[PDB]
């Protein structure tokens, strides 16, 4: 259970910073590795994204629940839909100007088949 | 010659009962819990055939029913629904069309009409090939009407709520007399086919 | 009647269809847990137990009559509620929960 | 090959084991997807009220970082060395299986960061971190469904596999073996009986003779 | 008359065993698989009758003992162990109940202490019917505080942890031999039944 | 004890009780899947085949010392914490093991 | 002697097939399955012996072959396929590993191309001693290869989507004369196994 206090954040600037301020990522001071990811939109590679992805699933441990952009989530399609654990949980919500949509939420295509 | 078999070992792999179901061409399965539901006989589909049947409903295509090809028609529809059923327990009613619940309504009647009697009236103690006849007629013309119809605009609920009083008759065709159109062609059932084709125009409009 | 009464019939098929209910719903308690288990089940499961204990079990020198029996049967099904039993015609279960 | 005299014993147990696993997977099979269809319209919904809230706190934050000429999140990201908001796990038991659930906490021997007293531009940054609170509490307590939701969603499946397995191979297997051992069992008895009375009639021949 | 019923052939139904079922009034089974695993005689309450029970039970009442109590309590472990089996063999552990856990923890100690011994019991060559009862009576009391503890709220863990001092000393039992109390009546597992009614104390709150 | 050892009796008796669950997990673990294992069953899976494939294995003319067939039984339960043991007198364990 | 038996009892267990199998040195099984998908003769290691193999085969490896070593990797790859086929029929492949998902494909290719020897032609029915050992050298090379590969960072999917022509290549083998190379022993199996080494760098990275 108990082994994870932070919400990590894979959101467009404005988003990921309001957030901070209101305080669940953090800065580490010991691996000195943030533990959010900032994108800007457009500017940003998708190959960027994904190492980041791998690093607050796998390299990183202390992350509970993992927020992502529905946007940004798309752009790199495949390797969300390959993280199908619960540790840390995929919650995709929609992005900064971006309405909901159910096919940029890679849990819910998963719920839909095999019901 | 209608005989009865039973387990001779405690099984029906006896030498007896498996004999005598190759002798015969007709099977008419029994069930416990038809019997506790108050459906006696006990026939459902699955359980059963006749191979005998060709000749009968070819026989009785002369007489004046349209026999043949309401019986085929009739199988199917009980077939059909038990597969929908099973999609029922595991996904649930999100994933099934109007076309298909209609599938079921259909085959809810057949078996409540034919299969479940009791002797609740001296209407189900004795029935002519009249009034068989009539209410397959009734279920198979409400089917292709209301498919059309789902089809082309409509809904299964809205389906339902229009047609109410025409569709509470024919269930209940099996307390009424026969003999309300003529005197063994049953007059409920006749006047129902002009309602159903009105309730059809209502219906797609 | 004069050795039974008339609401006999109605109870003999309250209790069974309850009671082979109960059994199902014992296996099902052990695996979800009594922290976890449905209202109906909960239901079933206390029927099977009081069930078992009052009406199955007699003393060795305690006689039964069918009179006797009838009464501690609507006991057992009076926890139940009346929207959950219905085998029974709503004139009994008005007499006898 | 299974052994031919008295298998039927335990091959009739092998059935009853079997038996008690159809009924009682099912039943629980039954009660994970009837919890599954219910948590599938929260999670639903709950999907489009995050988004709402996320964009609403997001240009209220957007407004003042523009308006200040200075972007406030190169100042907020040095200052963010803690979480307010966080998580402490339970597992709770939704069925047989354990599921995880999250309960959030707001510390309370945490501070205001400072990013506030820039002027005109630091009433900004005040007002937007009290809206943001209060929003980003929203999403973490909407969050711990989803969570027990893809688990769920992976134990059903696991659980709906295993009631098919032992309808379709396993119980057939247990008839279909039963009934080859009884086939040559009864035979055995009877040609026996068949033997004794041949050999007794040669036997009644020679002493009628007499 | 003692006499040793054992295959001809099948497991037990073979002609040996068919007969001799239907004339004994005792019966005491043996499992292959416990005997195979070292725990012979394993006596199975299903596999295994008295007819004489009622006028023996009735007979130690007398004698001083409260021994018709004990055996009911006796009957209900292991009677409710081999159906919580069945489902943890198939279904699996995930779940099982706080009370169910205690059924079947209590059930080993029964397995380990009574129905294994033959040379694994330092003294064996003659017990006492007072000292059967002592041992008997420390498990069902041990059994009666556990249950309740769960329902009245502690958890199943902690409770563990607490009773055990006193869990080992049960465990232990068995190598003991009368050599306090009286020449039957034994002071260990008198001493056993006060310290637990002190460990349900620490247990609870 | 003279051309055995008083441990040759208890050291046998338990490793039938091991390879005995070791056997009935292995079963399982085809028909349900890893649901039904348990600590001491994913260990009992290990021992069997430990047990299979370096004890009860030698070459024809290979020949063994009774002594030695003992020590090579102790090493195979050791692997498991002493208890999990019951088929052996505490006192005769704490001796050769 | 070379001796065929039958069943006329449905069993294998029958006083025919009972009596011949006492008395055999040498047992070749069938296995019905594979039979109705076609693979005269049908065997599995687990059907099957021969007591005689220990002798022949160090007269074999004399020969040429590679033979001691081919016999028990053999039996290896088809008794592990056996144990993991339950598990994938009822559990899934899931809890599979991907080395072990391997011992299945490979397993399967030498049923298809061995057992088959109905053919259409001599060449698909005649397979010398020498045809024998180049294919089953070829083959076992593969499966070590592919364990290797895996393991050191590849796919069960990724490394059957790499060799692809090669695998088909390996199969069609068989249809292929006997009578070219040195005798039977062709350059077409030889280039073979720098054409495995090759793709097994390709594979791995």
């Amino acid at each position: 259970a108990e082994k994870r206090t932070l919400i990590a954040v894979i959101a467009d600037e404005d988003t990921t910073t309001g957030l901070l301020l209101a305080g669940i990522g953090q800065i580490t001071p010991e691996t000195q590795e943030k533990n959010f990811f900032v994108y800007q939109e457009g500017k940003t590679t998708k190959e960027e994204i994904t190492d980041k992805f791998n690093h607050f699933t796998e390299e990183r441990d202390d992350i509970a629940i993992l927020l992502i952009n529905q946007h940004i989530a798309e752009n790199i399609r495949a390797r969300v839909d390959s993280f199908t654990n619960a540790f840390p949980a995929i919650l995709e919500i929609p992005s900064k100007d971006h309405p909901y949509d159910p096919e940029k939420d890679s849990v819910l295509k998963r719920v839909r088949k095999l019901f | 010659i209608v005989a009865a078999v039973s387990p001779a070992g405690g099984d029906f792999s006896d030498p007896v009962t498996t004999a005598t179901l190759g002798i015969t061409q007709v099977f008419w399965g029994l069930d416990k819990k038809l019997a506790q539901r108050k459906h006696f006989p006990s026939i459902n589909t699955s359980v059963s055939y006749s191979k005998y049947t060709n000749v009968l409903n070819k026989f009785y295509d002369s007489n004046y029913p349209e026999f043949p090809v309401l019986r085929d028609r009739m199988k199917e529809i009980l077939s059909n629904a038990e597969e929908l059923e099973q999609v029922v327990q595991l996904v649930g009613k999100s994933a099934l069309s109007d076309s298909d619940k209609i599938t079921l309504d259909v085959a809810t009647l057949i078996k409540e009409d034919f299969l479940q009697q009791n002797g609740y009236s001296t209407y189900d103690a004795f029935c002519p090939i009249w009034k068989t006849f009539d209410m397959m007629r009734a279920f198979i013309s409400y089917h292709d009407e209301a498919q059309k119809a789902v089809a082309n605009g409509a809904n299964w609920s809205k389906l339902a709520d229009s047609t109410g009083d025409v569709k509470h008759a024919v269930s209940s065709s099996k307390f009424f007399e026969p003999s309300r159109g003529e005197k063994e062609v049953h007059g409920e059932f006749e006047k129902l086919l002009s309602t159903m084709q009105e309730r059809f125009a209502e219906s797609t409009d | 009647e004069g050795m039974t009464r008339k609401d006999h019939g109605d109870v003999s098929n309250q209790l069974y269809a309850k009671y082979a209910i109960g059994k199902d719903a014992a296996a099902m308690k052990a695996v979800v847990g009594e922290e976890a288990l449905s209202i109906e089940d909960k239901l079933s499961l206390e029927f099977l137990e009081k069930f078992e204990k009052t009406f199955i079990t007699q003393g060795a020198y305690e006689d039964r009559t069918v009179f006797e029996s009838l009464d501690q049967a609507w006991s057992l099904l009076r926890i139940y509620p009346k929207e959950m039993l219905n085998r029974i015609s709503p004139k009994i279960l008005d007499e006898f929960y | 090959v299974f052994p031919t005299r008295m298998t039927l014993g335990l091959m009739k147990t092998k059935l009853k084991g079997a038996n008690q696993g159809y009924s009682l997977l099912k039943r629980k099979s039954e009660a994970l997807t009837k919890r599954f269809r219910d948590i599938t319209k929260r999670i639903d919904d709950a999907k489009q009220k995050m988004g709402r809230v996320m964009q609403t706190a997001a240009f209220s934050l957007a407004e003042v970082s523009y308006a200040t000429g200075e972007n406030i999140g190169y100042q907020v990201q040095e200052s963010v060395s803690t979480a307010r908001f966080k998580v402490r796990a339970r597992q709770e038991n939704v069925s047989g299986v354990y599921l995880s659930q999250f309960e959030s906490y707001i510390d309370p021997e945490i501070n205001d960061f400072r990013l506030t007293g820039l002027g005109r531009g630091g009433q900004q940054v005040q007002r937007a971190k009290e809206i943001y609170s209060r929003a980003v509490e929203t999403l973490v307590e909407l969050a711990s469904l989803q969570t027990a939701f893809i688990i769920l969603d992976e134990v059903i499946k696991v659980t709906n596999r295993r009631v098919n397995a032992i309808e379709h191979v396993i119980i057939p297997r247990t008839e279909n073996t039963i009934a080859y051992i009884n086939s040559e069992l009864d035979e055995l008895d009877r040609e026996e009986f068949y033997r004794l009375k041949k050999v007794q009639e040669k036997k009644q021949n020679e002493t009628a003779k007499l």
